[PDB]
Parts: C-alpha cells; structure tokens; sequence
C-alpha cells in the first residue's frame, strides 16, 4: 500500500507540476508580451493621432 | 490610449459644437433683421389691422 500511495501521488502530481510549471511560461510570456502590446499600441495609437 | 482619443476629441468636439452655436446665432440675427426691416417699413399699425 506504501508501493501504492508513492505510485498515485508521484505520478498525477508530476502531471499536474507540470502543467503549473507550463502556466508559468504563459504568466512570464503574457507579461513579456503585454509589455510589448503596450509600446505596439502606443506607437500606432500615438503617431496615428496626428 | 483611452485617455488621449477621448480628451483630444473632447476638445476638438468643444471647438466644433460651439463652431455650431456660432452657425445658429448668426442665422437668428439675418432672420431677425430680415423680419424687422419688413415689419416696420410693411407697417406698425397695418399688421394689427390685417388680422
């Protein structure tokens, strides 16, 4: 049973410490991107308003 | 962004719909000269008799 515990636990958390791990990639990356959308808009939005 | 559109059209909007009261008033003045240069010189007292 302690074979068993190990066995459930070890491998649906690793899925599930993955996929975490993924979402971090796309808080990091939107943050990133978002900051970047930012200066995008603002340079179009801006010198367009000329 | 949403700052910038809706300020800068503010004042654009502002010197346009007071462009628009200028537009009116100048057009009560000929209408109301218009009417006092006929009603005088149709007559004061003509236009109360007419009726």
């Amino acid at each position: 049973a302690m074979s068993m515990a190990v066995e459930s636990t070890g491998n649906a958390k690793a899925e599930a410490e993955s996929r975490a791990e993924a979402a971090r990639i796309e808080g990091e990356g939107s943050v990133l991107q978002a900051k970047l959308k930012a200066q995008a808009l603002a340079i179009e939005t801006e010198a367009e308003l000329e | 962004r949403v700052k910038k559109v809706r300020e800068m059209e503010l004042i654009y909007a502002r010197a346009q719909l007071e462009l628009e009261v200028s537009k009116a008033q100048q057009l009560a003045n000929v209408e109301a000269k218009k009417f006092k240069e006929m009603t005088e010189a149709l007559g004061p007292g003509t236009i109360r008799d007419l009726a």
